[PDB]
C-alpha cells in the first residue's frame, strides 16, 4: 500500500578525504516476494552519481529523466554537470510534481571537478535538499543506516578506509531490514578514478 | 436472466428467457432479450438494463454504415469489436452488460462473441450469461455435440432455458428461440415456461421431484 | 481586414513550385560552403565561416558545426538563428527516442523528423519556411556511417559526399572527380579542405575562416568519437595537407 | 468600387456596398406580399420554379403556432433566420410560458443581421423576410431587411416587381384594415395585391402560396388545391 | 451543494373568489438564534404578482434581484410594458421554476421554497409552488415548511376543493390566513409575531400590508397547569 | 490559427491550387504500375542528375504501407512522406479495429480522402503528389492497382503511369497492354514495365527501380543486376 | 448532503385495447406524509394522438414531458409536418432518457396511442430508457397492487374453463373501452384503499382514431 | 487472468500462460491464449484486469507493427520492453490506469541471445532468466531457483516448466485449466501443441 | 485578394457561381421520376482505355430507399455522401423509421453554405438525390452547392445538361413506366455523350418501393441498350 516500501531497498553516501562513497543494496521485491537480486539503485551522469530508493518504476523513470536532462545540459553548456548544480536540478524536478510526486528518496554524490571538493546531498520525495557534510541515508532501512553511520563514521577517512565503513554500515543495516539485501554495491569515487565493488552478503 | 448461445453443424442456436425483476418484484414476463441487430446478426441481453438495448441497436446502425461504405457484410469479429471498444471507453462509468454477438458469415462461418461491460471480448462455441447461467450450462455441457440436428439443437437450447427458469428465481416467463444461418437468423417462436414445463415433464419424464 | 497583407507563404506557382522554398534556397546559396565526405572508417565535416573579422572570438564561436548527440552532428548553411531552433528540436527528439527505447536514435529517423518539421511549414500555417540546409553526419549500428542533407522544402537524401551553401555546383563537381569508395578519413579530410580551398570566394583559406569536425570509430575499441576541431587543430591540419 | 471587397468597409459617402449587394438579391427574388387587419394577418407569395419539370420553391415558413414569415432572396439564409426565430419563440414558451411578441421577434432578427455587417470574414444575409403574427396586442406585420432594418407595417411587398403590389396596398389601406372577422376577404385583397406585380405569368394552382394567422386561427399555410378557391 | 445559513420559515397562501392571499412572517433565523426581526419575505413584482419565499435568505436576496432585473428587462423595447405585455404571474413563476430546476440539476440549488401568488390578465387566480428541487404543484391552498403541516389543514376547511373558491370572500380568506399565522406562532419554534400579508384582487388590485402582529392569543390557561404529572403546587 | 482559403474557385470554375499541384506531379520522376494475372509490378524512375548518392539509405520511391500493399508516387517528395505515414497508421488502425488488414481499395480511398480534405480546408495547400497504390486484398489472389491525385479522385487501372513524360509511357502501355490476356507471369509483367520505362528513362542503369508484389504478402524489390538483365534482353530483341 | 431526487408518489395505468388505448393516473401529489395537491394533472396530451405520463419524481417527470412535447414540435418543423408514430415516439423517448444515463430522470414513463395499423398501443419505460410495447402496464406507487389484478382480469391468467379442470385456458376475448374503464376504476379504487399515496382523484385519457377524450372520477381523500 | 510463467534457456525463451477465463462463478472458457506476437521474434504474454489486458496487448502490438513497417526493421526485445514499460509508467498516473502485468519473451537476432523481461502494471521492468506474475512465483520460484541452469536446452526448459505447472496444479486452489506454451528462438515463434 | 463569402454587385455569391461552372464541366447525370420508380443514370467518361471503368462510382446508395447520382468534382461528394448516410442511419436510430427523401436532401444542403474564413470553399459537385417514402412517394431532388434544392419530375446535370433538359421537357409525362424511363435515360445519355454509349461507359440504376435502390449490372444495361437501338430503328 505504502508506495515507498513496496519494492524496498536502501542507499547510503559518505564523504572522505578527497573522496566520496555511495552504496546500495540490490533487492527488488513485491512486498514479501523477492523478484530481482540485480536491481542496482546507483546511476551516474558523467562524474555525478545519483542513488535512488523507493518505488522502482519511479527509480527507473527518474534515472531515464535525469539522463535526458543532463545530456541536453551537456550539449548546451559544453561541459558535464556538477554535483551542486545537479542537486538543484533534482530538487527542481521533484518539486514540479508537488501534488503528484515520485515516491523516491534520491541521494546525490560526487566531486566537483573544478574545486575538487567532495559533495553529497539527499532529498525527500518532494524535493527538499538535505546537504550534510558527513553522510546521507535513504530507503526502508534508513533508521538502521542512521544508527550505523552515526556511530561508525569519522571525518577525513582515506578511500580504502571509507570503503570498509560504508560497506559495514550498509550490510548491517540491510540485515536488520526484511525488504533490503540480496547483494550490495559500493562506489568509491576519487577526482579522476572510480572503483565499483560488489559485496558478499547473506542472501535472505 | 438466462441467455445462451452455441455453435453447431447447422449454425448457431440462441435461446433466452423473458423475465425482468426489480428486487423480488417481477416487473415483466414478456421481455425481449434477443436484439435483432440486423437480419444476419443477433445479440443477447443480460446485465440488468437498457445498456444492451441502447448500445446494440446503435451497433446495428454502425454495421449498416459499414456495409454502405465497404459494400460488404460486416464480419461478426468486426461487429463484436465495435461494441467492445465502445463499452471499454465507458469502463468505470457503471455500464452493466453481458452479451453474445452471434452471426454466420462466409469467411468466418458460425461465430459467437461474448462481450462484457468490463471490456472482455471472447470468441467461443458455447456461452451462458445471467443469474441462471449455471443451470443452463449443466444441460448444455452434458448434451452438446457438434453434429446435432437443427431440430435437436433448438430443443436443447429450449430445454436449457427451462432448466434455469425452473431453479433460478430471477429467470422465467417464456423462452425465445432463434436459429442463425448464413442467409440470416430464423425466429423459432415464444414458448411459455408454464405450459412448456408440464409438456416437457410428461414427454421427457424429467422433473420427477415436482408433482404434476 | 488582415487578408490584404498576407504574403501566402504556402502556395504553388503556376509551374508547380513553392515560391518561398525556392527563395529560401536562393538565400542558402549565399551562405558559407559546408561539405560532408563519408569514408569507410569515418565521416568528415568541413565548413567555411562567412567573411570573419580579426576581432571575432573564434575559439568560443559556433556558426556552422553543431552536435545533436554523441553519434550525430550537423553542418549548417543559411540563417544560424533558424538552424538553432531546429537543432534544439532535433536534440530533444534524440533524447525522447533514447528515453522510450533505451537505444540511441538511428540517424535516418532523426533526419526524417527534422525534415518533416520543415515540410509542415511549406504546406500549412502561413509562416515562412526555415532558411536552412543541413548536412547530417552520423553513425548507428544498422547502416553504420551515414551522410544526409535536408533543405527548406523538407526533402532529404543520402550521400557519399555532398556540399551545401555557396558554390555547390563547383564543389560537387570537384568531389565527384576525386572521391572513391575505398577512401579513408585522412584522405577525406584532405579532399574536403582542397575543395573548399578552390571554391572559396576568399583570397586564401586560413584556420580562422573554418570550422572542422570528424566522426571516427577511431575511438578506443567498438565505439564512435565526435571531434569538433579547435582553432589550433584546424591550423595544424591545414599545414599537414599543405594548403598553408 | 474599392470599398465593396468586404462588409467591414464604409465607402467615402458612408455606404456599405456588401449590404447593398445583399439587398439586391432580394429584388431578384420572387414577389411576396404581406397585409393585415385588426383580427388577421396574411402572407401571399408567388413561388418560382426552375422549369416545367421542377417543383415550385416554397416561400413561406412557420415559426410558431402564432407566428411565421415569407422569404425573398437566398432561401438558405431564410432557413437560418427562420430557424433562429423558431428557437427564440420556443425559448420564450419554455422558460417564460409566454408567446414571443412579434415586435420583439423583429428586434432579434435585426440584431442578428447587424452582427454580420460589422465583423470581418462574415457576410450579410441575402434575404428579405415578411413576418406576420398574432400576439397579445393583436395582429402584426413586419418587414425585415438584411441591413438590419425591421419595420412594422399595415401592408407591404418585397421581391421583383413588388412596387406594383405596394402601391395597390397604399390605395387600399383604408379598406383592407377594416376586414375584421373575415379571413377569406383579407386573402382576396392579398391575392389582388400580388396580382399587380405579375407580368406574362398568372396565378396557377401550384404557383400560389398563402398563409394566415389570426385571433382564433393558428399559423397555417395553404398550397395546391387549397388555394384554387382564390384563383 | 450547500447548507442554508440564515433562513425564513413558513409562507402560507390561498385562493378566494376574486383573487389570492399570501402571507409570511418577518423573521430571519440563524439556526435556533432568532437573528433578524425585520426581514421582508414577500416580494411584489409589478401590481399583479407577489412572490413569497422561505428558506435560505441569501438565496432569497439573489432571487429578489433576478425578479427586479426581470422587470427592467421586460421594459426594454416594450411600449406595452405597463399594459398588454406586462409581466404575468405565470411568466414570473415559469422563469423561477426553470432556474430552480436548472440549479438543482447542476447540484447547486437555491435553497428555497417559493410560492408565486397573483392574478392573470383575464382575472384568473394564479397560485403555484416551486422549491429547491424544482418540484412544482398548484392547489387552492399552498404552504411551505411548517405551514404545509399546520396551515393547510385549516385553510382547506375553508376551500377544500376548486368549487369552494367562488364561495369564499376576501374577508373569510384573510381571517383564515391570519388565524393560521397565529397557530404557527404558537407551534413553530422558528417563527415570529410580526408578519406581512399581501392580497392580490382582480378588482381592487394589490394590497400590501406590513407590520401586522399576531393578536387575540390564548395563554391564560397556562396558570392552572402545574408540574408534569403528580405535582399539585 | 491560420485560416486563409488558399484553394478556391476561379471564374472559369477551376481550382488553380489543385491544378498547380498537378504541375508539381508533372515535374516529378516517372512512376509506372502494371498488373499481370497473378502479380503487380511498380516501376519508378530515378533521375541520374544525382550521382555520388548513397542508394542504401536514400529514401526508396516505392514504400510499403502494410505487408501486402505498396505505394509509389510522383511529385513533391516531402509531401509524399506525410501521406505514406498517415496510410501506415490507418493500416494498423484498421487491423486493430476490424481485425483484418485493409483492402487495396480501402487504403486508396483513405489516402484519396486525405488529399481531398486538403483541397477545401483553410490554411493548407493541396498535396503536390499523385500516387499509385498496388497490392492484394487479404486471402485474395486478384491483383489490384489504383491511382490517386491532388484533387482527391481515385480509380482502378489495368496499367497506369504518372509523372514526367507519363504521356509517352501511357501511349506505349495503351498499345502494348492487352486486357483479354495480361502478362501471365512475373517475368512478362516486369519486362513490360521495364520496356515502358525505357521509352522515357535515358540509360537503363541505376535509373530504373522495379518492385514486384505477389499474393499473400510476397513483396520483393529487384536489384540492379536483375533489372539490367531485362534491359539487355529488351534491346537485343530490338536490334532486328 | 443535497439530495437532488424526491418522491412525489402517484400511480399511473396504461391499457391497450383493440382499436383504442387508455392512460390513467391519480391526481394526488405528495411528499412524505403530506399532500401537496389533490388535483395535479399527471397524464398529458402531447399532440399527434399520443398521451404520456412520467411518474415518480415530479420535477424530472415535468422536465421529460416538456422535452418530449418539444420533440414533437421540432419533428413537425424538420420533417414537413409528418405525424409522429407511436413507435417512433417511443424510440425518441429512449434517447431522451438514456441521454441522462448517469444522472437519470427518476421516473417510470408510460405513453399510449395507436400504431400505424390503427390498433391500440402502450409503451413502458424504465428510468434509463429501456422500453417495450405492452398490452397492459401499471406504474408508480401502487403498481404492485394493480399488475397482478390486471394479469388476472385482462389476460385471464390462472383462469381455466369450468369442467375441463386446468386443461383448457379461458379464451383471450377482446375488451371494449367501457369494459377497460371499469377495470381501471376498480384498480384505482382498490389501490386507494390499501395505498396511502393513492387517492383524491382519477383522470383517464382515452385515445381513439377520433382523438383524445378525458374522463375524471373522484377517489377517497383520506 | 491468473498464471503466466517465463523461462529463458540457452537458445530460446519459453512462455507458459493459463487457458482459463473465469467471470465470477463460472469458467467461461478453457482454451484462451493470453499472448500476442509483437514482432516475428518477440512475444508478449499478459495477465491482469478484464478488458485492460487485451486492449493493452493489442495496442502495443499495433505500435510495434507500425514501427516495423515504417523502418522496415524489427526492434530489439530490449527496445520493445522499454517502450512497453514507458506505456505502463505513463498509465499508472492516468485517470484510469491499465491494470496489466506482462512478460516479454524475445530473441535478439543481432546479439543471438534469448531475452526475458518482466514488467508489472506500475512499469517495473526487470530482465530475468525466469519470471512470473501474481501468485505464480510463490509456488514456482523455489523449483526454478533449484533446477535452473543458464545452459539448459529447450527440451530441459520444458521439463522444468512441467514440474512448475504440476506444483501449481497441486497446491493452487484455482483450476487454471492447464497452460498454452510457446517458444521464442532464432527461427521465430511456435506453439507446443501437446502439454 | 477578396473574401470567400463575398457578394457580387448583382447579389450573387462569387464562389457559389464559380462552383456551378465546375459542375458544367462534369460528366452528365440524368434522373427521371415515375409512379413505378425513379431512374438514375450517369456518363462514366473514362480518361483512358486502361482505366477499369467499373471502378468509376458516380452512382451511390445512401439508404435502401434513397439513391444518389453526382456530377462535377466527384471527390467533393464523398463527404456529402458520408453525411447523407450518417443522417439517414442516425434518424432511423432516433425514430425507428425511414427518413423522408426531402429531409435527407435538406440535411445534405445544410452543408453547402458552411464555408468561409467550416470548410474553405463550396462543394464543386451537384447531386441528383432519388428515393421513396410513404408520405410523398417517389421523389427526385437536385441538390446544388448554393444550398438550394429543387424537386424534379426529371432532371439532367453536367456538361450535356441544357440539351438533355430540353429533351426531357418533350419526353416526360406523368404516366411513364419504369421500362420507358430506363430507355429514356439511355436515349438522352447517348445523345449528349462524346463517346458511343455502351454498358461500360454508362451506368443505370433505380429505386423502387419493393426492391429498394439497385445499381444495374452491365449485362442488364447492355440488354436495355440493345432494346433501345431496335426501337429507334423501328421508325
Ligand atoms: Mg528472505
Ligand atoms: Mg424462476
Amino acid at each position: 500500500s505504502d508506495p515507498s516500501s513496496i519494492n524496498g531497498g536502501i542507499v547510503v553516501a559518505m564523504t572522505g578525504k578527497d573522496c566520496v562513497a555511495i552504496a546500495c543494496d540490490l533487492r527488488l521485491g513485491s512486498q514479501s516476494l523477492g523478484v530481482s537480486n540485480k536491481f542496482e539503485k546507483i546511476f551516474h551522469y558523467g562524474h555525478v552519481f545519483l542513488g535512488i530508493t523507493g518505488l522502482a518504476t519511479d527509480v527507473t523513470t527518474l534515472n531515464e529523466m535525469f539522463r535526458y536532462k543532463t545530456n541536453l545540459y551537456k550539449l548546451k553548456e559544453e561541459r558535464a554537470i556538477e554535483p551542486e548544480t545537479f542537486t538543484q536540478l533534482v530538487s527542481s524536478s521533484l518539486y514540479e510534481r508537488r501534488f503528484g510526486p515520485y515516491f523516491v528518496g534520491p541521494v546525490v554524490a560526487g566531486i566537483n571537478s573544478k574545486s575538487g571538493k567532495p559533495f553529497i546531498a539527499g532529498f525527500d520525495l518532494i524535493g527538499c535538499i538535505d546537504e550534510a557534510k558527513d553522510f546521507i541515508v535513504s530507503g526502508t532501512a534508513s533508521d538502521q543506516l542512521f544508527g550505523m553511520c552515526e556511530s561508525l563514521y569519522e571525518p577525513n577517512l582515506e578511500p580504502e578506509d571509507l570503503f570498509e565503513t560504508i560497506s559495514q554500515a550498509l550490510l548491517n543495516a540491510a540485515d536488520r531490514d526484511a525488504l533490503s539485501g540480496w547483494g550490495a554495491v559500493v562506489y568509491i569515487i576519487k577526482k579522476d578514478e572510480v572503483v565499483k565493488r560488489y559485496l558478499k552478503m547473506r542472501q535472505d | 436472466t438466462t441467455t445462451l448461445a452455441f455453435r453447431f453443424q447447422g449454425g448457431i442456436i440462441v435461446a433466452v428467457d423473458s423475465r425482468a425483476t426489480a428486487g423480488n418484484w417481477v416487473a415483466s414476463q414478456t421481455v425481449k432479450k434477443v436484439i435483432e441487430i440486423n437480419p444476419f446478426l443477433l445479440g443477447t441481453m443480460a446485465g440488468g438494463t437498457v445498456d444492451c438495448q441502447f448500445w446494440e441497436t446503435w451497433l446495428g446502425s454502425q454495421c449498416r454504415l459499414h456495409e454502405l461504405r465497404e459494400k460488404e457484410r460486416i464480419s461478426v469479429a468486426a461487429a463484436s469489436k465495435i461494441l467492445s471498444n465502445l463499452v471499454y471507453q465507458y469502463k468505470g462509468a457503471g455500464l452493466s452488460m453481458g452479451t453474445m454477438i452471434c452471426g454466420y458469415t462466409r469467411k468466418e462461418g458460425p461465430t459467437i462473441y461474448y462481450v462484457d461491460s468490463d471490456g472482455t471480448r471472447l470468441k467461443g462455441d458455447i456461452f451462458c450469461v445471467g443469474s441462471g447461467q449455471t443451470f443452463a450450462y449443466g444441460v448444455l455441457d452434458s448434451n452438446y455435440k457438434w453434429d446435432l440436428s437443427v431440430e435437436d439443437a433448438l430443443y436443447l437450447g429450449k430445454r436449457s432455458i427451462l432448466a434455469a427458469a425452473h431453479r433460478d428465481a430471477y429467470s422465467g416467463g417464456s423462452v425465445n428461440l432463434y436459429h442463425v444461418t448464413e442467409d440470416g437468423w430464423i425466429y423459432h417462436g415464444n414458448h411459455d415456461v408454464g405450459e412448456l414445463f408440464w409438456k416437457v415433464k410428461e414427454e421427457e419424464g424429467s422433473f420427477n421431484n415436482v408433482i404434476g | 481586414g488582415s487578408r490584404r497583407y498576407d504574403s501566402r507563404t504556402t502556395i504553388f506557382s503556376p509551374e508547380g513550385r513553392l515560391y518561398q522554398v525556392e527563395y529560401a534556397l536562393e538565400s542558402i546559396s549565399h551562405a558559407g560552403t559546408a561539405i560532408g565526405i563519408m569514408a569507410s572508417d569515418g565521416i568528415v565535416l568541413a565548413a567555411e565561416r562567412k567573411v570573419t573579422s580579426t576581432l571575432l572570438e573564434q575559439d568560443t564561436s559556433t556558426e556552422k558545426l553543431y552536435k545533436l548527440n554523441d553519434k550525430i552532428a550537423v553542418a549548417v548553411a543559411g540563417l544560424t538563428a533558424d538552424a538553432e531552433i531546429l537543432i534544439n528540436t532535433a536534440r530533444i527528439h534524440a533524447q525522447n527516442y533514447l528515453k522510450t527505447y533505451n537505444e540511441d536514435i538511428p540517424v535516418e529517423i532523426l533526419v526524417r523528423r527534422l525534415s518533416d518539421i520543415k515540410q509542415g511549414y511549406t504546406q500549412h500555417g502561413g509562416l515562412r519556411p526555415f532558411g536552412v540546409s543541413f548536412i547530417y553526419a552520423g553513425y548507428d549500428d544498422r547502416y553504420g556511417y551515414q551522410l544526409y542533407t535536408s533543405n527548406p522544402s523538407g526533402n532529404y537524401t543520402g550521400w557519399k559526399a555532398i556540399s551545401v551553401g555557396a558554390n555547390t555546383s563547383a564543389a560537387q563537381t570537384l568531389l565527384q572527380m576525386d572521391y572513391k569508395d575505398d577512401m579513408k578519413v585522412d584522405d577525406a579530410i584532405e579532399l574536403a579542405l582542397k575543395t573548399l580551398s578552390k571554391t572559396t570566394d576568399s583570397s586564401a583559406l586560413t584556420y580562422d575562416r573554418l570550422e572542422f569536425a570528424t566522426i571516427r570509430k577511431g575511438a578506443n575499441d567498438g565505439e564512435v568519437y565526435q571531434k569538433i576541431f579547435k582553432p589550433q587543430e584546424i591550423k595544424d591540419i591545414l599545414v599537414k595537407t599543405g594548403i598553408t | 468600387n474599392n470599398y465593396d471587397g468586404d462588409t467591414v468597409t464604409f465607402s467615402p459617402t458612408g455606404r456599405l456596398f456588401q449590404v447593398e449587394y445583399a439587398l439586391e438579391a432580394i429584388k431578384q427574388g420572387s414577389v411576396t406580399v404581406g397585409l393585415r387587419s385588426n383580427t388577421h394577418a396574411v402572407l401571399v407569395a408567388l413561388k418560382r420554379n426552375a422549369d416545367e419539370l421542377s417543383s415550385y420553391q416554397k416561400k413561406i415558413i412557420k415559426c410558431d403556432e402564432h407566428m411565421g414569415l415569407s422569404l425573398a432572396g437566398l432561401a438558405p439564409d431564410a432557413r437560418v433566420l427562420s430557424n433562429y426565430l423558431r428557437q427564440q419563440c420556443n425559448y420564450s414558451s419554455l422558460v417564460f410560458n409566454r408567446k414571443l411578441a412579434v415586435e420583439r421577434a423583429g428586434h432579434l432578427l435585426c440584431d442578428k443581421a447587424q452582427k454580420n455587417t460589422q465583423s470581418y470574414g462574415g457576410r450579410p444575409y441575402g434575404v428579405g423576410l415578411l413576418i406576420i403574427g398574432y400576439d397579445k396586442s393583436g395582429a402584426h406585420l413586419l418587414e425585415f431587411q438584411p441591413s438590419g432594418n425591421v419595420t412594422e407595417l399595415y401592408g407591404t411587398a418585397i421581391g421583383a416587381r413588388s412596387q406594383g403590389a405596394k402601391t395597390y396596398l397604399e390605395r387600399t389601406l383604408d379598406t383592407f384594415i377594416k376586414i375584421d372577422g373575415n379571413p377569406d376577404e383579407l386573402i382576396k385583397a392579398g391575392v389582388e395585391a400580388i396580382s399587380q406585380s405579375l407580368r406574362d405569368e398568372s396565378l396557377t394552382v401550384d404557383n400560389l402560396s398563402i398563409a394566415i394567422v389570426g385571433k382564433d386561427t393558428p399559423f397555417t399555410i395553404y398550397d395546391g388545391e387549397a388555394v384554387a378557391k382564390y384563383i | 451543494t450547500q447548507q442554508p445559513i440564515v433562513t425564513g420559515t413558513s409562507v402560507i397562501s390561498m385562493k378566494y373568489d376574486n383573487g389570492v392571499i399570501i402571507a409570511a412572517d418577518n423573521l430571519g433565523s440563524y439556526g435556533s438564534l432568532l437573528r433578524f426581526n425585520g426581514v421582508e419575505r414577500l416580494i411584489p413584482v409589478g401590481d399583479n404578482t407577489v412572490v413569497g419565499i422561505s428558506g435560505d435568505i441569501s438565496d432569497m436576496q439573489h432571487i429578489e434581484r433576478l425578479l427586479k432585473d426581470l422587470v427592467t428587462e421586460n421594459a426594454y423595447d416594450n411600449p406595452l410594458a405597463d399594459a398588454e405585455e406586462a409581466l404575468e404571474p405565470s411568466y414570473i413563476f415559469e422563469y423561477l421554476a426553470t432556474v430552480m430546476y436548472q440549479r438543482r440539476s447542476k447540484m447547486n440549488p437555491l435553497w428555497n421554497a417559493i410560492i408565486v401568488a397573483g392574478v392573470q390578465s383575464n382575472g384568473d387566480q394564479f397560485l403555484r409552488y416551486v422549491n429547491l428541487l424544482g418540484v412544482t404543484y398548484s392547489s387552492p391552498t399552498l404552504a411551505t415548511g411548517f405551514g404545509a403541516h399546520m396551515a393547510n389543514p385549516l385553510l382547506r376547511k375553508v376551500v377544500d376543493r376548486e368549487s369552494d373558491i367562488p364561495k369564499t370572500t376576501v374577508q373569510v380568506a384573510e381571517e383564515a390566513i391570519v388565524n393560521a399565522m397565529r397557530v404557527l406562532y404558537y407551534r413553530d419554534a422558528r417563527s415570529s409575531r410580526n408578519f406581512s400579508l399581501a392580497i392580490i384582487d382582480k378588482n381592487t388590485g394589490l394590497t400590501f400590508k406590513k407590520n401586522l402582529q399576531v393578536e387575540n392569543m390564548k395563554w391564560d390557561f397556562a396558570k392552572d397547569i402545574k408540574g408534569y404529572g403528580t405535582q399539585k403546587i | 490559427g491560420y485560416d486563409r482559403a488558399l484553394s478556391i474557385f476561379s471564374p472559369d470554375g477551376h481550382i488553380f491550387q489543385v491544378e498547380y499541384a498537378l504541375e508539381a506531379v508533372k515535374r516529378g520522376t516517372c512512376a509506372v504500375g502494371v498488373k499481370g494475372k497473378n502479380c503487380v509490378v511498380l516501376g519508378c524512375e530515378r533521375r541520374s542528375t544525382l550521382k555520388l548518392q548513397d542508394t542504401r539509405i536514400t529514401p526508396s520511391k516505392v514504400s510499403k504501407i502494410d505487408s501486402h500493399v505498396v505505394l509509389s508516387f510522383s511529385g513533391l517528395n516531402a509531401d509524399s512522406r506525410i501521406l505514406i505515414e498517415k496510410a501506415r497508421v490507418e493500416a494498423q488502425s484498421h487491423r486493430l479495429t476490424l481485425e483484418d488488414p485493409v483492402t487495396v481499395e480501402y487504403l486508396t480511398r483513405y489516402v484519396a480522402g486525405v488529399q481531398q480534405r486538403y483541397t477545401q480546408s483553410g490554411g493548407v495547400r493541396p498535396f503536390g503528389v499523385s500516387t499509385l497504390i498496388a497490392g492484394f486484398d487479404p486471402r485474395d489472389d486478384e491483383p489490384k492497382l489504383y491511382q490517386t491525385e491532388p484533387s482527391g479522385i481515385y480509380s482502378s487501372w489495368s496499367a497506369q503511369t504518372i509523372g514526367r513524360n507519363s504521356k509517352t509511357v501511357r501511349e506505349f502501355l495503351e498499345k502494348n497492354y492487352d486486357r483479354k490476356e495480361p502478362p501471365a507471369t512475373v517475368e512478362e509483367c516486369v519486362k513490360l514495365t521495364v520496356r515502358s520505362l525505357l521509352e522515357v528513362v535515358q540509360t537503363g542503369a541505376k535509373n530504373i527501380e522495379i518492385t514486384v508484389v505477389k499474393p499473400d504478402s510476397d513483396i520483393v524489390a529487384l536489384s540492379s543486376e536483375e533489372i539490367n538483365q531485362y534491359v539487355t534482353q529488351i534491346e537485343q530483341e530490338k536490334q532486328e | 448532503q443535497f439530495n437532488p431526487y424526491g418522491d412525489n408518489g402517484g400511480t399511473i395505468l396504461g391499457i391497450a385495447g383493440e382499436d383504442f388505448a387508455v392512460l390513467a393516473g391519480d391526481t394526488r401529489n405528495i411528499t412524505d406524509y403530506s399532500i401537496n395537491s389533490r388535483y395535479e394533472p399527471k397524464v398529458f396530451d402531447c399532440g399527434d394522438n399520443i398521451v404520456m405520463s412520467a411518474n415518480g419524481f415530479a420535477a424530472d417527470g415535468d422536465a421529460l414531458v416538456k422535452r418530449f412535447k418539444n420533440s414533437v414540435k421540432w419533428y413537425h418543423f424538420d420533417h414537413n409536418d409528418k405525424k409522429l408514430s407511436i413507435n417512433s415516439a417511443a424510440r425518441n423517448i429512449q434517447h431522451l432518457l438514456y441521454g441522462k444515463r448517469f444522472f437519470p430522470y427518476y421516473v417510470h414513463t408510460i405513453i399510449a396511442g395507436l400504431d400505424e395499423d390503427g390498433k391500440g398501443a402502450v409503451y413502458s419505460f424504465d428510468p434509463v430508457g429501456s422500453y417495450e410495447r405492452e398490452q397492459c402496464r401499471a406504474g408508480g406507487a401502487a403498481a404492485s397492487l394493480i399488475m397482478p389484478f390486471l394479469d388476472n382480469q385482462v389476460n385471464f391468467k390462472n383462469q381455466y374453463e369450468p369442467g375441463t379442470n386446468g386443461k383448457v385456458k379461458k379464451p383471450l376475448k377482446y375488451l371494449s373501452v367501457e369494459e377497460v374503464i371499469k377495470l381501471v376504476r376498480d384498480s384505482f379504487t382498490s389501490a386507494t384503499e390499501r395505498h396511502i399515496q393513492v387517492g383524491d382523484g382519477l383522470e383517464i385519457l382515452i385515445v381513439t382514431k377520433d382523438g383524445v377524450r378525458k374522463e375524471f372520477y373522484e377517489l377517497k381523500r383520506d | 487472468m491468473d498464471i503466466i510463467l517465463g523461462i529463458r534457456v540457452q537458445d530460446s525463451v519459453i512462455l507458459a500462460s493459463s487457458k482459463a477465463v473465469t467471470r465470477g462463478i463460472s469458467v467461461l472458457k478453457d482454451s484462451d491464449d493470453k499472448t500476442r506476437q509483437l514482432s516475428p521474434h518477440t512475444l508478449m504474454s499478459f495477465a491482469g484486469e478484464a478488458g485492460d489486458t487485451v486492449q493493452f496487448a493489442e495496442y502495443i502490438q499495433a505500435n510495434i507493427q507500425l514501427y516495423s513497417i515504417r523502418e522496415d526493421y524489427e526492434l530489439s526485445p530490449q527496445a520493445v520492453s522499454s517502450f512497453v514499460r514507458q506505456e505502463l509508467a505513463k498509465s499508472i498516473r492516468s485517470r484510469r490506469p491499465y491494470q496489466v502485468n506482462v512478460l516479454i519473451g524475445g530473441y535478439d537476432k543481432k546479439k543471438n541471445k534469448p531475452e526475458l523481461y518482466q514488467i508489472d502494471y506500475l512499469g517495473t521492468k526487470v530482465e530475468l532468466p525466469y519470471g512470473a506474475h501474481g501468485y505464480s512465483g510463490f509456488y514456482t520460484f523455489s523449483l526454478l531457483d533449484h533446477h535452473y541452469r543458464p545452459d539448459m536446452t529447450t527440451e530441459e526448459g520444458l521439463d522444468l516448466l512441467k514440474l512448475c505447472v504440476q506444483e501449481l496444479e497441486k497446491r493452487m486452489p484455482m483450476d487454471f485449466k492447464g497452460v498454452i506454451v510457446k517458444i521464442v528462438d532464432k527461427d521465430g515463434i511456435r506453439q507446443v501443441d501437446d502439454f | 485578394d477578396r473574401g470567400v463569402s463575398t457578394f457580387s454587385p448583382e447579389g450573387r455569391l462569387f464562389q457559389v457561381e464559380y462552383s456551378l461552372e465546375a459542375i458544367k464541366l462534369g460528366s452528365t447525370a440524368i434522373g427521371i421520376a415515375t409512379k413505378e420508380g425513379v431512374v438514375l443514370g450517369v456518363e462514366k467518361r473514362a480518361t483512358s482505355p486502361l482505366l477499369e471503368s467499373d471502378s468509376i462510382e458516380k452512382i451511390v446508395e445512401i439508404d435502401r430507399h434513397i439513391g444518389c447520382a453526382m456530377s462535377g468534382l466527384t471527390a467533393d461528394a464523398r463527404s456529402m455522401i458520408e453525411h447523407a448516410r450518417t443522417a439517414a442511419v442516425t434518424h432511423n436510430l432516433y425514430y425507428d423509421e425511414d427518413i423522408n427523401v426531402e429531409s435527407l436532401t435538406q440535411s445534405v444542403c445544410d452543408l453547402a453554405l458552411r464555408f468561409g474564413e467550416l470548410m474553405s470553399r463550396p462543394f464543386g459537385v451537384a447531386l441528383l438525390i432519388a428515393g421513396h417514402d410513404a408520405d410523398d412517394g417517389y421523389q427526385l431532388f437536385h441538390a446544388e452547392p448554393s444550398g438550394t434544392f429543387y424537386r424534379y419530375n426529371a432532371k439532367a446535370i453536367g456538361s450535356g445538361s441544357e440539351g438533355a433538359q430540353a429533351e426531357l421537357l418533350n419526353e416526360w409525362h406523368s404516366s411513364l413506366t419504369l421500362k420507358e424511363a430506363e430507355l429514356l435515360v439511355l436515349k438522352i445519355l447517348k445523345q449528349v455523350m462524346e463517346e458511343k454509349l455502351d454498358e461500360n461507359n454508362a451506368q443505370l440504376s433505380c429505386i423502387t418501393k419493393q426492391d429498394g435502390f439497385k445499381i444495374y449490372d452491365n449485362e442488364k444495361t447492355a440488354e436495355l441498350i440493345k432494346e433501345l437501338k431496335e426501337k429507334e430503328a423501328a421508325e
